[PDB]
């Protein structure tokens, strides 16, 4: 019951789930053939979340795999668990986008997202009781800021009840592959902030930060930022697929965290991460936990949290632990941190336990919290964004396929609405 | 399913071709019969059972070139009758090889690319080789590039055109016919690449210690830089790039589109294992003046756009640590209106040795495809050599006589003006 | 009890029957040389219905095959179960038609026809109790076209109280391969609205959109057109040869789909049909079935049947499931889809349960329903019979062997008026 | 049981019958001396032990040609007096192999003809072979139609005539001779094919690349194009025509069935195997009117019914993509009165290759039969060099004095003029 179905579009969007999948087959004991291999009978009770079951026993995941060019898509199934996806979900062009916004989502993904969205509407309209969606993908590239984009709007525009999370990457300045990526990503947060009920920023340079400062591996690589990504979307829906104390599903939390319709970008952060050196030393304690949960370098994200106050705060965590504890450690992370919190909203964390840790750790949490620090990669964007648009440089690329300078001058306009209305709330007062 | 078919016209062309086929062999394991004692199909075809044969087709119209081909160790491997020959040559006149002689032969030529593409179904784009400085190279090319552009429309090509050297020369008329081919290809070409032979001819004295090179030492250059640019379509990679994303990253407006390349690390067997090839190390060595492909200087205009491929077993924190340190430096200035300029992309075939070659085996390689300012200095001392013998009209009775018109080179030298006042125009700051 | 003789006439209709016999012989677990080897009790019950019994405990089909020419016939009998034919039933001539339906149903066909009646009189007076015959054969082609038909009245004549089937392949215009293909379309269509109690139309084009779009092989061949009509084919019967929840043999359909005497031009459709690599995938529920059995694209016409309304429909769905299910379905395929069945008969969809399923299957679907959209093809093919008919071509073939132009005018206007008659109850309202 | 006769006469039948049967023979694995060291009984028949005798008859007046082939490897081949041979030639004249000289030998001819027919019990029909531009060959040609209409009525011939290129010649008389045979045969024959050597000439040298043919090149393409039209009647295929049905879909009146064809593809082992051959570019250059057999411009009419054979791989779905694809085209228009034209073909078995002769192997061919409104020029062209030499009575006392009547010249230009106005008569649109 209260399953959600998922959907990645774009080369980022499907590495990342190439290995959200493994992590969660692992977590129920999966093998790569789809036959069940678990030890505890729980690792079944609530399997139909992300699993489906077909004949002969063995089962599959309700994932959409979806891109401009097949190239992914036929290196994903050669890697481990690559045989699990149904092989009739794999949708496809044979043209590509060339990280090009336009062709993406006005001439090229506009033809080919029938396809998908009837396969979408085949997996949604028979689940027992639908929870809601999720999406991974780049907004630094084309055919994903695209198509992921513009099949947002057609998913809300049929389910307007349901839940709907993106996990969304956005471009660094710091760490540039791509000369084209403010365009495309300020394009796609005007689209984005109007139909997502949720909205989780990630970024590359902070997956580096965290991997060389807190890991502290000589040479870190694409994997490890998606095994960290990826333990993060699993940490989230932990609750709603094992008993707990307090259950909290994705609902819940979208009650607790959006106080406004339009401010939904949260920055997430996992706890605990520790070198494999120092993984004796440590002890895993709720106060060691809740340090290193709000420390600003674990968060996700480049922006600094304590140039910000946070509207609100989430943890979920893991394991089985006294209550009690949980709630003072929450409380004193309050009291001893006031100037950081908005104080027109008291008792502004929220809280849960879940009864079964993460395969091979003790205790674990994930952090969801709502921070006013997020407008600084909106004005950095933004800055890009005008900085090259003033010069009309490589404009004539997406003029060419329909699009004019009018729908750049709006989605420029509504961004820094954003930008503003969401510090806003930062300088009000009671 | 993803294809692209090579065009090689004049003898340098076919030169070059032949270097760049004898890597492609090499590098996908096929035998120079043709036979193997799912990577190849991006250059090859399938016949069935056994040979495959190359995606390419020769032009020239002075047979001794072909002939050779036709008689080497290669006989078996290309179709033969895709190495289209003629009978007289243009002889250096720009003027016969488009309007006398070459309107004959092009009309096979265009049938040989209708059957070649029928059998693609992912037709990428074209590439075109062609030395510049040459009456039926030139010609062809332009007549080529023109009817391509007609009879296929919206499909990317790109033309690896060998500019003539600043002072050192093999003709004496090879101003008038590069003016006029680039007259031709301006309109006509979405990529062209800078080649000239003196800038090689300094990176064989001073790397690879050669002091007596011959054209083979520098095609082999140029072909693994075709070899590095080509790679990401046919290996797997961490962060693919594809010929469609071009225009959207390297070109800032439609009629800017010359770049220049450079390559590293160039180094011969006996000195190359005593030093250790650190990325960061190449990466340097790639941005170095003296390293430039073409004869221009960096330092004398601003960077629009860097477009830079790896391969080889480099990490991407590796690599986003060097371009930190390459924005540090002062002496390497971008454009105002370009805060981020890099596109990065990685791949994890290392480099192939040809045996027998200079180049030595190594696990890092950079391949560097740049958009500059200061590109305008080649065109303005062209266009002063230019001017120097039309004032008096000089040879031009070779041109007029073979049924160009009189006012045809006045409208290059105009065209070549509003270039130059153009990349003027681009480079001041707001 | 209860069982009916294959009559078979023509190339098409002998390459259809040649299919369809393996795929019963394959469901009874009959060898190719005609000895049961079967697994289950049920497989030998009602095998009556197709099969006689000779000594030596071998059976025998009751087939009877035709043609004017013994090259199909003599070709047949090599293929795999070409041995279970009775060599007595083989009956042809020594001419041939040449695509003439005047030679196929005037001279040639007239005189052969004593011989295959007297074989055809003494399979049905033996039987014990008849119930009907099924025919299958092309209205491309002369001798089938001619002499099934003038069989069709020569049978009906004889055994009016009988029911009488027929798979009629009609000549689509985007697949012709004989031009003179309308001719003999119209004037078979106006002898077989006469005649035949059922009939069912069947479209190489639609075959062809099956192949390439829903199963998505890459070289479709006749044997798979063939191996789609025989399942077709076989599910129209499967209850009647096996136990079920509602019986409904072909007289019950023959009641319940035809609302008037000459309204019965049926199209079907099959269901599940999956490609190789997304059977997996798939799981196969009743609802799954009947969103694939009313997809547009399954039908065996290119007749497209949201450009009318459905008169009545038919479903026999195969395996053991719940009737519940069934119903609220069906129900629920009538409720959001009002606009596109006929209001003034309520209740226009029948249902059946059989609980054996094809062998490799779990679940399976036949489709018969009789809907207005059917007009287009008569339309198209009266057009095209029109625009060749009014020049006269060809017309002189005909016309040397006894036929008149009158026979043609009788023919056009009759078939129109069928046309018109038919679309008569589109716009009827209550 | 289908059998057809074939019947050479003149020193150009006999030559083009040499090329046929060296094919047959080969195709058929039979041994030059005729012995094998159930297909065959198309062509041959088995004389009880051994020994195969063709189903061929030579005739000649002049007896070099039959010297010649009594005396070569095929002196074993065929029965030793069926090789009918005369001892005056006709030279050239029509009146002296009408009137004079053939009427002694037709007696013997038509009595093998019995003999042969006796022994068939299928019989097809005939097949006939003869250059116009002769005496012997047209007055025989044309005496023998003659008689076997009347001795057996309704029987099939089909004539392979090779009229005059439109300048090139190398008589000078052949025009009246060609017009009188032409006369003959317009009331009396079913079928006859266009086989200009012009045309031919230029399709080997456009792309057998032969710039010194002879006769035998020409004579192996005409037996290929005669093995591909009669390939059905004796292999097994998907999609079989016989011969009687061509009136029935090429003759839209009983007055015009003159029609040219055309073959593909046609290439040398040399260049073959570097290109796929798909069937698309085969049926796209069998339609390029440079490829005609006879050299008529198909640009300058109409069509009226195009019958096209396949052998090989081929698969009908890539035919019906084909054929589509030329319905699209501008440049190629059919007559209004003919919605559908195409009649298709398709066999299993591969042309064979002779050893030592031009064309290669391939897995695919496609022959086609196509009836066009433009074959009026060849017709007006003849007439218009009779009327030069008829408005003066050139040569006329030659055919005078051989016992023809001064008027027998008028009503063939009478019945020239009726062909040529009801061919412009068919080709208006209604
Ligand atoms: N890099 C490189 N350049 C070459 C090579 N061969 C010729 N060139 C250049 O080509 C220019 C002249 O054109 P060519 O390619 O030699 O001759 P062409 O293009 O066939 O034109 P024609 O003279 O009419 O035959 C010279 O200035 C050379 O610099 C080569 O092998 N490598
Ligand atoms: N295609 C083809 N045409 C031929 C060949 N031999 C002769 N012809 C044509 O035949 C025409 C003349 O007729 P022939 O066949 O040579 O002689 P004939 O038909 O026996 O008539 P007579 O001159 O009386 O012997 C010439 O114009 C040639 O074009 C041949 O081998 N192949
Ligand atoms: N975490 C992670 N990020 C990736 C990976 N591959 C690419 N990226 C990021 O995705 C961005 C490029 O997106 P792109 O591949 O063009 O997206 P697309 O246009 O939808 O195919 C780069 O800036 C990378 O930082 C990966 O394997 N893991
Ligand atoms: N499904 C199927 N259709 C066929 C096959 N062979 C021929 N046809 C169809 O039959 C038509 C020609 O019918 P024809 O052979 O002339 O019938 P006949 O005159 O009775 O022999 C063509 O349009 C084909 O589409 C086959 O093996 N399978
Ligand atoms: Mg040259
Ligand atoms: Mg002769």
């Amino acid at each position: 019951m209260r399953e959600i179905v998922h959907i990645q579009g774009g080369q980022c969007g499907n590495q990342i789930g190439a290995k959200f999948w493994e992590v969660i087959s692992d977590e129920h004991g999966i093998d790569p053939t789809g036959t069940y291999h678990g030890d505890s009978d729980l690792q079944l009770e609530r399997i139909n979340v992300y699993y489906n079951e077909a004949t002969g026993g063995r089962y599959v995941p309700r994932a959409i795999l979806m891109d401009l060019e097949p190239g992914t898509m036929d290196s994903v199934r050669a890697g481990p668990f690559g045989q699990l996806f149904r092989p009739d979900n794999f949708v496809f062009g044979q043209t590509g986008a060339g990280n090009n916004w336009a062709k993406g989502h006005y001439t090229e993904g506009a033809e080919l997202i029938d396809s998908v969205l009837d396969v979408v509407r085949k997996e949604a309209e028979g689940c027992d009781c639908l929870q809601g969606f999720q999406i991974t993908h780049s907004l630094g590239g084309g055919t994903g800021s695209g198509m992921g984009t513009l099949l947002i709007s057609k998913v809300r525009e049929e389910y307007p009840d349901r839940i709907m999370e993106t996990f969304s990457v956005v471009p660094s300045p710091k760490v540039s592959d791509t000369v084209v990526e403010p365009y495309n990503a300020t394009l796609s947060v005007h689209q984005l902030v109007e139909n997502a009920d949720e909205c989780m920023v990630i970024d590359n340079e902070a997956l580096y930060d965290i991997c060389f400062r807190t890991l502290k591996l000589t040479t870190p690589t694409y994997g490890d930022l998606n095994h960290l990504v990826s333990a993060a979307m699993s940490g989230v829906t932990c609750c709603l697929r094992f008993p707990g104390q307090l259950n909290s599903d994705l609902r819940k939390l979208a009650v607790n965290l959006i106080p406004f319709p339009r401010l939904h970008f949260f920055m997430i952060g996992f706890a605990p991460l520790t070198s494999r050196g120092s993984q004796q030393y440590r002890a895993l304690t709720v106060p060691e936990l809740t340090q290193q949960m709000f420390d600003a370098k674990n968060m996700m994200c480049a922006a600094d949290p304590r140039h910000g106050r946070y509207l609100t705060a989430s943890a979920l965590f893991r394991g089985r632990m006294s209550t009690k504890e949980v709630d003072e450690q929450m409380l004193n992370v309050q009291n001893k941190n006031s100037s950081y919190f908005v104080e027109w909203i008291p008792n502004n964390i929220k809280s849960s336990i879940c009864d079964i840790p993460p395969k091979g750790l003790k205790m674990a949490v994930t952090f969801v919290g709502n921070s006013t620090a997020i407008q600084e990669m909106f004005k950095r964007v933004a800055e890009q964004f005008t900085a090259m648009f003033r010069r009309k440089a490589f404009l004539h690329w997406y003029t060419g396929e329909g699009m004019d300078e009018m729908e750049f001058t709006e989605a420029e306009s509504n961004m820094n609405d954003l930008v503003s209305e969401y510090q806003q709330y930062q300088d009000a007062t009671a | 399913m993803r294809e692209v078919i090579s065009i090689h016209v004049g003898q340098g062309g076919i030169q070059v071709g032949n270097a760049c086929w004898e890597l492609f062999c090499l590098e996908h394991g096929i035998q120079p019969d043709g036979q193997m004692p799912d990577a190849f199909n991006t250059f090859f075809s399938e016949t069935g059972a056994g040979k495959h044969v190359p995606r390419a087709v020769f032009l020239d119209l002075e047979p001794t070139v072909i002939d050779e081909v036709r008689t080497g160790t290669y006989r078996q491997l290309f179709h033969p009758e895709q190495l289209i020959s003629g009978k007289e040559d243009a002889a250096n006149n720009f003027a016969r090889g488009h309007y006398t002689i070459g309107k004959e032969i092009v009309d096979l030529c265009l049938d040989r690319i209708r059957k070649l593409a029928d059998n693609c179904t992912g037709l990428q784009g074209f590439l075109v080789f062609n030395s510049v400085g040459g009456g039926t190279g030139s010609g062809l090319g332009s007549l080529l590039l023109e009817r391509l552009s007609v009879d296929y429309g919206k499909k990317s090509k790109l033309g690896f055109t060998i500019y003539p050297s600043p002072q050192v020369s093999t003709a004496v008329v090879e101003p008038y016919n590069s003016i006029l081919s680039t007259h031709s290809l301006l309109e006509h070409t979405d990529v062209a690449v800078m080649l000239d032979n003196e800038a090689i001819y300094d990176i064989c004295r001073r790397n690879l210690d050669i002091e007596r090179p011959t054209y083979t030492n520098l095609n082999r250059l140029i072909a693994q830089v075709i070899s590095s640019l080509t790679a990401s379509l046919r290996f797997d990679g961490a962060l693919n790039v594809d010929i469609t994303e071009f225009q959207t990253n390297l070109v800032p407006y439609p009629r800017i589109h010359f770049m220049l390349s450079s390559y590293a690390p160039i180094i011969s067997a006996e000195k190359a294992y005593h030093e250790q090839l650190s990325v960061a190390e190449i990466t340097n060595s790639a941005f170095e003046p003296a390293n430039m492909m073409a004869k221009c200087d960096p330092r004398h205009g601003k960077y629009m756009a860097c477009s830079m491929m790896y391969r080889g077993d480099v990490v991407p924190k590796d690599v986003n640590a060097s371009i930190a340190t390459i924005k540090t430096k002062r002496t390497i200035q971008f454009v105002d209106w370009c805060p981020t300029g890099f596109k990065v992309g990685i791949n994890y075939q290392p480099p192939t040795v040809v045996p027998g070659g200079d180049l030595a085996k190594v696990m890092r390689a950079v391949c560097m495809i740049s958009n500059s300012t200061a590109i305008a200095e080649v065109f303005s001392r062209l266009d002063h050599k230019f001017d120097l013998m039309y004032a008096k009209r000089a040879f031009v009775h070779w041109y007029v006589g073979e049924g160009m018109e009189e006012g045809e080179f006045s409208e290059a030298r105009e065209d070549l003006a509003a270039l130059e006042k153009d990349y003027e125009e681009v480079g001041i700051e707001t």
